């Protein structure tokens, strides 16, 4: 009896039936010019869609993957080289990385100074992992559907 | 007038101590609500996601939700638009405010049906007798225009016309659509809407009864075992002459 | 404050007690318990009952009187 | 055609001993009020008296017909 | 020793650590047994009414 | 030698619970005082889990409670446990008071008066809780109790306005009622510590009414196991109410949102205040009615002063027993009357019941005590 | 110092600056039919408007003030004959009386059973005073303003 | 809030009356426009 | 004799705030114990009055 009642009381504090609420979203690629990082709201958190230039693409391609804390090549994290889509939540303690800041022209988390490159890979600071890449697909040349 | 009429006690299938609700009746009552009662009344605290796992599957519930226009916004330009419904959307309200409701019903406000079973003395009996109680007014009694006679309504004069009649609706499962059948189905659906925790409550009550019936005699026996030392002792008074 | 040892003075009293594992927990729970319960009920019923009987009579009379009053009378 | 069980159950109920007196008094009240030249008399009590006894019996046997 | 209760006392109930171990194991098995029995009784009393009884009709 | 008897913190618990000398013949009626200890903590637990989902805004209070019922995992269980725990608390409280009155426990004046304070505090907490759902009965009970202070001459309107925080019952009233409902149980527990402290010095009573220093036994293991059995029976009754009849003791009208304009035609308070509602309806006078309501509750403070018998307990006093059961029947009569409309013949019955209540408490009990003193020749 | 701080804390519980909200209201009298009572909101309280029939005026003028606990003639409380404006708050403890009820055909407060006659004068019950008559004025025989 | 700080009551009333704000519903359930009163907040320039 | 010493409730106050033997030479650094309690009661009162409008 004690186990059942304590379990019910503990489970009462967890997420309720009205907040689970999975969904998807559509984003217009033509609305984001080259060099701009556009932020949206998805599942209650920031979602970054950044249009990368050829210079940035080549710079990320020159990165020596073996030296990375979380090794991944740039071409296995994006579908189209000129578009990088990432969840804008710092992997350290959840702050928001600030675009066009830091020593690597990627992102900078000011809460504790985490530096990310233009691929979202962790390069300096305390964060343990690369920014999360969500599931998404391109429905046409102009639109992308993230889910 | 001050007269009142107590509804009789019908033998509902869930009237028993452990009996649960019949889910097919819930399905039929939901159809009755959707196609008849939703034009006037409102059901604010029920969503399409609640119907899943009671009388519909996820695909059927999504199909039901998609048949509604829901206003959402603002878009990127700062404008509100319409879209199809989702499972997270509550049922659409028929009017935007009480004044609009009163304007379309000669000043009578249709109450919300999300707790009407719990909000009246009689529960399902009151609603069933109300929906199947209309008759001609008694001799030598008048009434306003726009009101109808119903002996179960207090005052014996109600502003709702008879909503249900023969062949009003065609059920999906080929059931005959009689007045009493439709009344029974909608009453069961209203009972579910007021108290969605009916079946889980009775399931837990069965276990509670069994466990307490087990636990009472054992604890009583422990108490008797401890107190047997006191309950059997003896006293002797031996003064020294 | 109050503790065992000097609560009061007692002299010349002997007490015999038996261990709880040497005896039954329900010695005569039906043969002797029911007559004792009947004795106690017979003792207490005459003290406890008449007020509640009077309340029952008042309840019935008041309900009947109210119902009779509500109904209309000829003329 | 379609016929509800409720009408048949009501007609069977109304041929019981208890409800006959109530219907008789209802008809007498109707006669007195209609034949009167003018009054505030209102045969509402007799109608509800009839209906209470008529609906006591219907509740027992109505739900057997209903699926 | 031939009696069941004597074996239970001489085997389990002497120490208190073994008593507690017996209690937790008994609770672990009794949870599943009681849950299955109660669910079976509740399903039998209300057969043909629960969702799982009419589920097969609608989902393909 | 023994750490239990010499540690600074465990010594208090040892002297309070483990090694306490208690009488050997206290019946089951002495369990209710322990049960009130349990129920309080229960209301502190379940309520603390309702505060994590409740919002006191007037526009989002009814909706928040329905969200608790419908969306929170097992939230209906917690809600209805907190709802019926009030009824269980008041049943235990009235049984505690009746036990004290029958067996002459009121001679402990300090404990009796502290208990009267606790009774008033618990009544206030129960009333303030019933407003937070913000239904019809919530609105029209808050209105009536706040206007109850308007009868005081020359300051009534100002006090009413100050309590309301405005010209009527509105958002400010609901928020401050929520704050007081949250905070007052901690004060109740603090006062209950003193209720126990003043009883520790004099010891406990027994049904015979005779001092029981000769026959004492330790509190543990004899009255710990009875406490466990009583707690089990209490949990059984509460869960019966929760799981087999969740709305037997409630009111339907509180399931409609609050309407400042309309009023139901059959307003009534909760079942554990109806007797007061029977007294106030009896007197056709505002100040007189309010004074009668206050005195019907505060007459317990004058009970020790009216004692006139040589024997403490009613175990050996047949006339006092008859009058006591007449009083209990009269309280039941008032509780029945309070749930009925003001009309003939209930007005006369209510007035006669109130007169009989006050006459029994004030006049007849001392007279019976004196007569019994003369019968026993002392 | 103690008096000042305690006075400040006590005054904080009083009515705030925003909750005063005093303003007038206009009621059109063509909408109200004969022999009916209507309610409106004002200061979070009702506002009864009754279109009294001639029979009520004939009935309520045939009484003497000596019987009435609160002496007041019927003609004094109304600026026109077939109109009664009252605050719908019972003077006992604040419940709202129900129209066309009681043993005098006026109002019946059912919280404790107080009877008011058609004019709005207490006749049988624990209510000390009569229903209040707030200041009001007409512009024609069609509309009324209350403030 | 301006009254008794930098404007008289009459001045602040006229200032409130120089703008139109939304109110309702009326008896038909429609929203409508009325002159400002002292209790109205400063108009927002955009809906969102 | 003295009811300040014998009353069941007042003995705690006497043995905690009145007759408590204390060193004659404790400096101002021993004042922060009581100031923490003053602060705690201040926060409880102010907070309670803030909860009436939050
Ligand atoms: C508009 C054409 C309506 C439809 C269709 C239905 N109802 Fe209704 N209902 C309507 C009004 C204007 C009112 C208020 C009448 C009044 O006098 O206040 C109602 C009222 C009800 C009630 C409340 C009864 C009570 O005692 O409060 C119930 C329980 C009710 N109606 C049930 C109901 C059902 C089940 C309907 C679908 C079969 C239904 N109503 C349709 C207007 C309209
Ligand atoms: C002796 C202690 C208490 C008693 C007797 C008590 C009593 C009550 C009562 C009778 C209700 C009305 C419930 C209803 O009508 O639905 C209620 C509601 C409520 N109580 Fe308490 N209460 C106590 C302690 C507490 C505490 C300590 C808290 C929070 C810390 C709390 C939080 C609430 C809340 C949030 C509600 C409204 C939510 C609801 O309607 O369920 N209560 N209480
Ligand atoms: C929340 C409120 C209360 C709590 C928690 C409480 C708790 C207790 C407890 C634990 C005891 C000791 C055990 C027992 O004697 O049963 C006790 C005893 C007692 N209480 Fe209460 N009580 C409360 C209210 C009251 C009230 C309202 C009264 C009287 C009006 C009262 C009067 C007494 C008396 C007289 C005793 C001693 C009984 C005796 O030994 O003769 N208490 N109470
Ligand atoms: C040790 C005791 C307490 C401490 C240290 C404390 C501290 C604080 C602090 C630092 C804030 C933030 C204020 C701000 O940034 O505006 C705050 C806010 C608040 N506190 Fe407390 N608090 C205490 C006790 C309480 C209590 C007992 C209550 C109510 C019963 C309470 C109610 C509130 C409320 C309602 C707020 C929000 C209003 C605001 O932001 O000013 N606090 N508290
Ligand atoms: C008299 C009366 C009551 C009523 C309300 C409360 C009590 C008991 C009480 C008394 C005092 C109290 O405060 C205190 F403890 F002193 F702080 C808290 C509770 C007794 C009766 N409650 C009604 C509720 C409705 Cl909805 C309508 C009318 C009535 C009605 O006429
Ligand atoms: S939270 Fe991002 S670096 Fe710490
Ligand atoms: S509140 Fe109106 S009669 Fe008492």
């Amino acid at each position: 009896a004690a186990k059942n009642v304590v379990s019910q009381f503990v489970s009462s504090m967890s997420a309720s039936a009205d907040v689970l609420a999975m969904s998807k979203i559509e984003i217009k690629l033509s609305d984001i010019p080259e060099g701009k990082n556009m932020a949206f709201k998805w599942r209650g958190k920031p979602l970054f869609v950044r249009h990368r230039t050829k210079k940035e693409i080549d710079q990320e391609a020159a990165v020596e993957v073996s030296q990375l804390r979380d090794p991944q090549h740039d071409l296995e994290r994006v579908k189209k080289p000129e578009w990088v889509i990432l969840i804008g939540v710092c992997t350290h303690l959840g702050c928001v990385p600030i675009a066009n800041a830091g020593d690597f022209g990627g992102y900078y988390c000011p809460c504790h100074g985490s530096h990310y490159d233009a691929s979202g890979r962790i390069r300096k600071g305390p964060a343990p992992l690369n920014l999360e890449v969500p599931s998404y697909e391109f429905t046409s040349d102009d639109m992308v559907i993230v889910g | 007038s001050d007269l009142e009429l107590h509804p009789p006690s019908y033998p509902w299938s869930h009237r028993g101590l452990l009996s649960s609700l019949d889910h097919t009746s819930i399905r039929r009552g939901f159809q009755v609500y959707k196609q008849v009662c939703s034009s006037c009344h409102s059901m604010d605290y029920v969503a399409y996601r609640h119907l899943v796992g009671v009388c519909y599957t996820e695909d059927e519930a999504k199909a039901l939700a998609e048949e509604v226009e829901v206003q959402d916004g603002p878009n990127e330009d700062g404008e509100m638009f319409m879209r199809p419904g989702k499972l997270s959307d509550y049922f659409p309200k028929p009017y935007p405010n009480p004044e609009a409701a009163r304007a379309a019903n000669n000043g009578a406000l249709p109450p919300d049906l999300s707790y009407i079973v719990r909000a009246r003395h009689g529960g399902e009996d009151y609603v069933f007798s109300l929906l199947t109680g209309y008759c001609e007014p008694p001799t030598g009694v008048s009434l306003r225009e726009g009101l109808y006679f119903n002996p179960y309504f207090p005052g014996q004069a109600i502003g709702m016309a008879p909503p249900i009649y023969n062949e009003v609706l065609e059920f999906d499962d080929g059931t005959p659509a009689t007045m009493s059948q439709v009344a029974k189905d909608v009453c069961t659906f209203l009972r579910w809407a007021a108290e969605p925790e009916h079946d889980h409550r009775k399931r837990m009550g069965l276990k509670m009864l069994l466990m307490m019936g087990l636990l009472l005699p054992l604890v009583y026996a422990m108490k008797r075992h401890k107190w047997s030392v006191l309950k059997s002792r003896k006293l002797a008074y031996r003064p020294p002459k | 404050g109050r503790q065992f040892g000097h609560l009061t003075r007692v002299r010349h009293v002997i007490t015999y007690s038996l261990s709880p594992f040497e005896q039954r927990a329900f010695p005569h729970y039906f043969s002797k318990g029911i007559p004792n319960v009947l004795r106690r009920t017979r003792a207490c019923i005459l003290r406890v009952a008449p007020p509640f009987v009077a309340f029952y009579l008042v309840y019935t009379w008041g309900t009947q009187e109210f119902e009779k009053s509500k109904r209309k009378n000829p003329a | 055609e379609l016929v509800d069980p409720l009408t048949t159950v009501r007609e069977q109920c109304e041929q019981l001993e208890k409800c006959v007196k109530a219907r008789e008094r209802l008809e007498l009240c109707d006669e007195r009020v209609s034949s009167r030249s003018q009054t505030e008399e209102d045969c509402t009590e007799e109608l509800l008296d009839f209906l209470h006894a008529r609906d006591h019996c219907v509740a027992h046997k109505l739900f057997n017909s209903l699926k | 020793a031939p009696t069941l209760t004597a074996r239970l006392y001489s085997l389990l109930f002497r120490r208190t650590s073994t008593f507690a171990l017996t209690i937790v194991v008994g609770a672990l098995f009794f949870e599943r047994a009681f849950d299955q029995g109660a669910d079976a009784i509740y399903e039998h009393i209300n057969e043909g009414k629960l969702w799982k009884h009419i589920k097969h009709k609608y989902e393909n | 030698t023994n750490i239990r008897k010499s540690h600074p913190l465990m010594k208090i618990v040892n002297n309070a619970f483990i090694d306490l000398p208690a009488p050997s013949n206290i019946s089951s009626w002495w369990n209710f005082g322990s049960l009130l200890g349990i129920c309080l903590i229960l209301q502190i637990l379940t309520g603390l889990f309702l505060a994590m989902h409740y919002t006191s805004d007037t526009t989002t209070a009814f909706s928040s409670v329905t969200h608790i019922c419908r969306d929170v995992n097992y939230g209906w269980i917690i809600r209805y446990m907190h709802a019926n725990g009030a009824s269980m608390f008041f049943i235990c409280l009235y049984m505690h008071v009746g036990r004290g009155l029958y067996y002459g426990s009121y001679t402990f004046l300090e404990t009796w008066n502290i208990g009267v304070i606790l009774l008033l505090t618990v009544m206030a907490t129960a009333f303030m809780g019933y407003v937070l759902p913000w239904g019809q009965m919530s609105f029209w009970g808050a209105t009536v109790i706040t206007n109850l202070l308007s009868a005081i001459p020359y300051i009534g309107t100002n006090l009413v306005e100050w309590i309301w925080g405005g010209f009527s019952v509105d958002k400010a009233t609901l928020t401050r009622f929520f704050a007081f409902h949250f905070i007052l149980p901690f004060i109740i527990m603090a006062i209950a510590m003193v209720h126990l402290l003043f009883l520790h010095e004099t010891g406990s009573n027994n049904p015979t009414g005779i001092s029981s220093d000769v026959d004492k036994i330790p509190f543990h293991p004899y009255y710990t196991i009875k406490d466990i059995l009583g707690a089990l029976l209490l949990i059984l009754a509460l869960m019966l109410l929760v799981l087999f009849a969740p709305d037997l003791l409630g009111d339907p009208d509180n399931y409609t949102p609050a309407n400042p304009l309309n009023t139901p035609p059959h307003i009534k308070p909760e079942w554990y205040f109806l007797f007061a509602y029977a007294i106030l309806r009896s007197i056709p006078n505002k100040l007189g009615g309010v004074l009668a309501l206050a005195f019907s509750i505060l007459i317990l403070a004058l009970i020790p002063l009216l004692h006139t018998s040589k024997q403490r307990s009613m175990m050996f006093r047949p006339l006092s027993q008859c009058l006591f059961w007449a009083l209990v029947a009269d309280l039941l009569t008032l509780t029945w009357i309070g749930g009925q409309p003001v009309e003939h013949p209930y007005i006369t019955i209510g007035q006669l019941a109130s007169v009989l209540y006050f006459l029994l408490i004030l006049v007849l009990m001392p007279t019976a005590g004196t007569i019994e003193n003369k019968l026993l020749k002392w």
